[PDB]
RNA sequence: AAACUUUCAACAACGGAUCUCUUGGUUCUCGCAUCGAUGAAGAACGCAGCGAAAUGCGAUACGUAAUAUGAAUUGCAGAUAUUCGUGAAUCAUCGAAUCUUUGAACGCACAUUGCGCCCUCUGGUAUUCCGGAGGGCAUGCCUGUUUGAGCGUCGUUU
RNA sequence: UGCUGUAAAGCUGGGUCGAACGGCCUCUAGUGCAGAUCUUGGUGGUAGUAGCAAAUAUUCAAAUGAGAACUUUGAAGACUGAAGUGGGGAAAGGUUCCAUGUCAACAGCAGUUGGACAUGGGUUAGUCGAUCCUAAGAGAUGGGGAAGCUCCGUUUCAACGUGC
RNA sequence: GCGAGAGACCGAUAGCGAACAAGUACAGUGAUGGAAAGAUGAAAAGAACUUUGAAAAGAGAGUGAAAAAGUACGUGAAAUUG
RNA sequence: UUGGGCCCGGCUCUUGUCUAUGUUCCUUGGAACAGGACGUCACAGAGGGUGAGAAUCCCGUGCGAUGAGAUGACCCGGGUCU
């Protein structure tokens, strides 16, 4: 059972493991399929981008403060500075977090 | 190949009941003569204009149940729909298409805005 | 026995009906497989399980 | 069954296996207008039903049964 | 004599023909099916017993309606007649 | 191969003291797959070693 | 020396290996969402000119109507069936129907083809009996209608 | 028929056969059998062997037939001996019933015979049974448990007549 | 479930139990258990006719490219046998 | 900043129909779909059938074209009436 100068594993397959597995043979399939869904998308919309315009915002820990990404919504107060109420700005393409 | 559909959907109530029983015995004569011949091929044709009769006798008459029950409220199950149990029981088009005033005054103030970038 | 059922009777109709040998011109048709009745049943040998 | 029709004035008939004596005594009437002193019925082994059907004196069973023209 | 000379007494039904199912399965004094369960409302079936899924199921008989509700999907479920073409 | 295939028996050893090997056997009667070995990859019908 | 035994070769047997096939299976991927009290899945019994099974169908029974198409079906036989045409064959298509006894199965019951009751029509000299045809009679629950019960309770009159 | 190789094997001559197949450089695997009381299928020796020996017992002739110990008929001789090897039924079986034809398989010999095979025919009810009653019992309803499949209860803590 | 497209997959003791009238035949009181079984030939052209025989069949003949393809059907190995 | 109902399209789905080029010559063979020669078409040399390995014999394939039918308050593009 332990005979070697080996390291010491953790295979955690005591369970019914062969019941579960997912092989992903389908992953260039969902990707052809991911690409017509997203054109076809695009094309009901013409010319109105598919991508509603997104804040930036500070990525939250002592490990990610430099990094900056994309947000989720403007804030009530962004959009307030810049005349836009965020019921009008959810219907032009701009995306609101009334949390942040 | 027997009678002919056309030709019976113009005759009458009386006159396909008449017809109707002449074809019966004439399928009686044939199963006499069924136990001489003993093949006898006319059998199957004189079957199949009963059916046509019988077909166009239950058409005709389910066509006048259909024009008296047109417009009213309750009309028998059979003359409904028979799309499927669970179609029968969906939310219909008025029914699913009701809103709230306050849903609606809402979505008339802010409708879906059609725009373009970079210009 | 004697005293029987109507639905023991009317099994014992079907049985006997289905315990014909195969009609010739069958074996004549195009692209014909069947040979014989497969399904034979005798009284002694078989039961019906009625 | 040839030997009923000049015997015992009997005609027997292939009835329907729902039918019982009084439909049966009634149906002759129409079909061939004679009237049935009695019916007697019988389920045969392969499954169809059998009638027995005796006319009263005022019919002769050979008569009819070469009307309707079987023998 | 609990071999041949007990099995010359066995006359005396245990099964008889079922209604629901028609197999033979009846039990005559429990008036129960031990095969489908009759009377009782759900058919008897369990998960243990896979084989005998197959035996009885969909597609064993005739589906004498359940074969045309492809067909009468893929027309959206028309009501009315066909149009004769001009 | 389909994850059931060979496996769709009932099959129990008749144990040692019957004259036959110790591999599991098709049980009941009336058929002539009974009394036949099940489950071996050595068995005819049965599955394969290690199956794909 | 034959006979016999054994071995081999040729031929002939027994048997069905091998080879080559394949309207089958298995796996993967893609797409779709559609059973049933408007009676499902299932079962039984039947139905063809000559059919036992399988396939199909339900007493309109290897099927009817309709749309399309356009000369077959086929083992044999056969039209009071068809050919420059409302016209052969067709589960080609399918939107109208039929759909036995059952089955969640629904008048009660069912190891029985048992026993009812109601309505209309009809036969037997019949509101009451008998026969027939058609249509009905399950349970829980919901909304309503009608008829009620309770000194539960309100106003009135002795 | 031979040749090559230590070998695993390869190539070839003759016969049979009728539709695909092979060398070389690489890749891949459900890749090599004498055994597993291995699996499935088939075939031996044993071996024309063991055996076909309970229920007293058969014989003569004719007929049919290609063919007769075994079929039919006659003549005998026998037995079951009325708690029968007789005549009916219940359970169970399901066409085994009857006629005609027939002998590939079955009847552990034979077969012209048959409960076999093939084709038809056959079961008639106001009075015989079921159907109806209740027995031991089973089991719905109202209710009460149980996550639930369902359990208890049988008039049960019920406003219970599909009354006459 | 329905409708499709594929594979360094199996090739009739394999592959689903089932390439076939397969969840069939068959067994069990029952719950359940459960097989075997593909291949003539391009086309039946599936052997007319004569003869021996009670018949089955045989011998001639015939069909076919082939009967060293006769449905006890492509090839026809071994055990075993003449 | 702005309501609703229809009429025709588009998009989505199903379905109908329509289309290039040898069966030329010789040999073997029962059969040419084999071999050889000469060709042709190709946005079609996938696959299948046809008496043996068939792009060119047939169905299809490729290219598209043109009809019918649906479906979508919760898609737009035009109209038209409020
Ligand atoms: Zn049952």
């Amino acid at each position: 059972a332990i005979s070697k100068n080996l390291p010491l594993l953790n295979n955690h397959f005591r369970k019914h493991w062969q019941e579960r597995v997912r092989v992903h043979f389908d992953q260039a399939g969902k990707k052809a399929s991911r690409r017509q869904s997203r054109l076809r998308k695009a094309a009901k919309i013409a010319p109105r981008p598919i991508d509603a315009l997104r804040p930036v915002v500070r990525a939250p820990t002592v490990k990610y403060n430099r990094k900056v990404r994309a947000g989720r919504g403007f804030t009530l107060a962004e959009l307030k500075a810049v005349g836009i109420a965020p019921k009008y700005a959810r219907t032009i393409g701009i995306s609101v977090d009334h949390r942040r | 190949a027997g009678v002919k559909t056309f030709e019976l959907r113009t005759k009458s109530k009386e006159q396909l009941e008449s017809q109707l029983v002449e074809l019966k015995q004439e399928l009686a004569t044939l199963k006499v003569q069924k136990l001489q011949r003993p093949s006898l091929p006319r059998i199957h044709t004189v079957r199949k204009n009963i059916a046509r009769v019988l077909t166009v006798i239950n058409l005709n008459q389910r066509e006048n149940v259909r024009a008296f029950y047109a417009g009213k409220k309750y009309i028998p199950k059979d003359l409904r729909a028979k799309k499927t149990r669970a179609l029968r029981r969906k939310l219909t088009k008025f029914e699913a298409s009701q809103e709230t005033e306050k849903a609606r005054k809402q979505r008339i103030a802010f409708p879906q805005r059609k725009f373009a970038i970079k210009a | 026995p004697s005293q029987k059922s109507f639905r023991t009777k009317q099994k014992l109709a079907k049985a006997q009906k289905q315990n014909r040998p195969l009609p010739q011109w069958i074996r004549l048709r195009t692209d014909n497989k069947i040979r014989y009745n497969a399904k034979r049943r005798h009284w002694r040998r078989t039961k019906l399980g009625i | 069954a040839m030997k009923k029709v000049e015997d015992g004035n009997t005609l027997v008939f292939q009835v329907d296996i729902k039918s019982n004596k009084h439909q049966i005594k009634s149906a002759v009437k129409e079909l061939y207008d004679v009237d049935a002193l009695y019916v007697n019925t019988l389920i045969r082994p392969n499954g169809t039903k059998k009638a027995y059907i005796r006319l009263t004196s005022d019919y002769d069973a050979l008569d009819i049964a070469n009307r309707i023209g079987y023998i | 004599g609990k071999g041949t000379p007990s099995l010359g007494k066995r006359h005396n039904k245990s099964h008889t023909l079922c209604n629901r199912c028609g197999r033979r399965s009846f039990h005559v004094q429990k008036k129960t099916c031990s095969s489908c369960g009759y009377p009782a409302a759900k058919m008897r079936s369990h998960n243990w017993a896979l084989k005998a899924k197959r035996r009885r199921t969909t597609g064993t008989g005739r589906m004498a309606y359940l074969k045309h509700v492809t067909r009468r999907f893929k027309n959206g479920f028309q009501t009315g007649v066909a149009k004769a073409q001009t | 191969v389909a994850e059931n295939a060979g496996h769709q028996t009932s099959a129990e050893s008749w144990g040692t003291g019957r004259a036959v090997a110790r591999i599991p056997r098709v049980g009941g009667g009336g058929t002539h797959r009974s009394g036949q070995a099940a489950f071996g990859n050595m068995c005819r019908g049965g599955r394969m070693f290690a199956p794909t």
